[PDB]
């Protein structure tokens, strides 16, 4: 059924699951006409799939023309979305297909579930953790990717870097919505954050500052500070 | 006109013919139902009155056979039989007549509610639902599941009503699945009308006798299976104007001739509300919504 904090070891086990959140697929801008109205223009968006246990990011680049002549898009958005998610799998052999897909907004599960049909054993779940994917637009490499598309386009990343190397996927993925939680609350301080110290950079094939075990510590606890800071400022606490 | 005589009521039991009841007490010396109109299919059920379990009952054509119910002290319940001798049956019918022991089936001139409720309901459709092959008259009760309960246990004693299923294979063209998931055109029209049905007639017919199981039983997989069919055709864009007005008919005397006191247990509030106020069918059943509106205001 539903993923929450009573099930959270099962993200890591062995059993193959894909995250799917859709958040970034139909992204716009609202402005207003010469007329005095109000329009939008669609810019390119993304779909979020990820691994959780390996970091692997199957990061699907919706390119505006999808959305040209049509109508009713925030619907047509998470039929493209499960479209696109369906051709993924189709797309894996056999023994990469995930047992499970968990979708971080409840409105993804009727249009994966019609287009999973082919499936049966795909599980299609919902989850009552708040995740913070929506800000994977702040990481800079993968906002770059999807603005200078010019066409859709499937991008491979893997969203933890080297991390597995040094420490487990639970602890991965727990620095993971940290530094998201952080970049949703306050992006500005939060890239501050990641990029104050120059001596530390981005290694051309990663996403995230080459941070030592003690560093990322340090980091991990600026970003928390963060995080509550704004909350004060926020309710006045 | 047409009667179904009864050997005898060895015990107090609740008799429905149709949508009318009353009530016998034990050995009470009833012997059967007089002046049955020929044309329609009918149903007489039954509700014991020291055991409201197992509501069941017969469906019946009277031009079909003669039948006749007599109880069985063994498996504790009225049976519905056929007498092939036909001199035996009229004798006997006779007799009970003159010294007027049978009820006499209640019709009004006026009234067509029970062709209404049945217009499109076959004896022969009613057979291959409810599989019994040796007998001409069908036996349902309250506890019968359907196939597609089953799916989801003995197979010879299930409804088997046509399956629909919304988020399947047979209802979503690959490569349409959004635009048949939306607007259930496809499946309603091509899958089940010209695949299955054949017509509309047959189509109506087990929507009909759908209902009247769920209401004459309260047969769970029947009310089931009704709501389904409904949903179908109103969550259809494109449906032929003759079936959405005919839809409208069904329906209205549908909701018409269920007991007010059962509408908390019969009726979906998802299914209706959609279908009358957001369906692409939303403004086609306007007797029924007025029906609807006036008699059941809080399910909406
Ligand atoms: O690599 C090491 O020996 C080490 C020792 C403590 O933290 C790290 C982290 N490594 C890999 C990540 O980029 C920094 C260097």
């Amino acid at each position: 059924g539903a993923m929450n904090s009573s099930n959270y070891a099962e993200l890591f086990n062995n059993d193959i699951k894909l995250f799917v959140d859709d958040t970034n697929v139909y992204r716009v801008t609202v402005h207003k006409t010469f007329e005095g109205n109000v329009a939008t223009k669609a810019i390119n968006g993304c779909i979020f799939t990820l691994n959780p246990k390996t970091g692997h990011l199957f990061l699907k680049i919706i390119h505006t023309s999808v959305w040209a002549g049509q109508k009713r898009l925030s619907q047509l958005a998470k039929w493209k979305t499960a479209e696109e998610v369906s051709a993924l799998v189709r797309s894996l052999p056999k023994e990469e297909q995930p047992k499970q897909i968990i979708v971080t907004r409840k409105a993804m599960l009727d249009p994966l579930e019609v287009h999973m049909l082919d499936f049966p054993n795909i599980a299609i779940r919902p989850t009552e953790l708040r995740l913070p994917f929506s800000a994977a637009m702040s990481i800079d490499k993968l906002s770059d990717v999807v603005m200078k598309a010019t066409e859709p386009q499937m991008v491979l990343f893997n969203i933890y870097d080297d991390w597995l190397d040094r420490i487990s996927s639970y602890t991965a993925f727990s620095r993971l919505t940290l530094l998201l939680r952080a970049l949703k609350t306050n992006e500005e301080s939060a890239k501050m954050i990641l990029l104050s110290d120059p001596t530390i950079t981005i290694k051309s094939y990663h996403l995230w500052p080459s941070f030592t075990d003690e560093q990322w510590i340090t980091i991990e606890s600026q970003m928390r500070d963060l995080i509550l800071t704004e909350y004060g400022r926020k309710y006045n606490v | 006109m047409n009667t179904v005589p009864f050997t005898s009521a060895p015990i107090e039991v609740t008799i429905g013919i149709d949508q009318y009841s009353f009530n016998v007490k034990e050995n009470q010396p009833f012997h059967g139902i007089k002046d049955i109109p020929i044309g329609h299919v009918h149903v007489i059920h039954f509700q014991h009155a020291d055991n409201s379990s197992m509501r069941y009952g017969y469906w019946f054509d009277c031009r079909m056979g003669n039948f006749y119910i007599q109880y069985d002290p063994k498996d504790g319940l009225y049976k519905m039989m056929e007498e092939r001798d036909g001199a035996k049956f009229e004798n006997i019918v006779h007799n009970f007549k003159e010294r007027q022991m049978m009820v006499s089936y209640p019709k009004i001139d006026e009234d067509d509610t029970w062709y209404n409720l049945t217009e499109f309901v076959q004896m022969d459709k009613i057979r291959k639902i409810v599989r019994k092959d040796e007998n001409q008259f069908s036996y349902v009760d309250s506890s019968m599941t359907t196939v597609q309960e089953n799916e989801l246990s003995d197979p010879a004693h299930s409804l088997n009503y046509t399956v629909i299923n919304f988020k399947s294979r047979e209802a979503i063209r690959p490569g349409h699945e959004m635009e048949d998931f939306l607007d259930k055109s496809y499946y309603l029209n091509t899958v089940m009308l010209q695949g299955i049905f054949k017509n509309s007639s047959n189509y109506f017919g087990e929507l009909q006798f759908a209902f009247l199981n769920a209401m004459f039983f309260g047969n769970y997989g029947s009310s089931l299976q009704w709501h389904a069919m409904i949903e179908l055709i109103c969550s259809s864009a494109t449906v032929p104007k003759h079936m959405l007005d005919k839809l409208d008919e069904i329906l209205y005397y549908q909701i018409k001739t269920l007991p007010e006191q059962y509408s908390d247990i019969l009726l979906n509030e998802r299914v209706w509300n959609i279908c009358l106020y957001s369906s692409f069918q939303k403004n086609s059943l306007h007797n029924t919504e007025k029906i609807m509106e006036n008699k059941y205001p809080e399910l909406l």
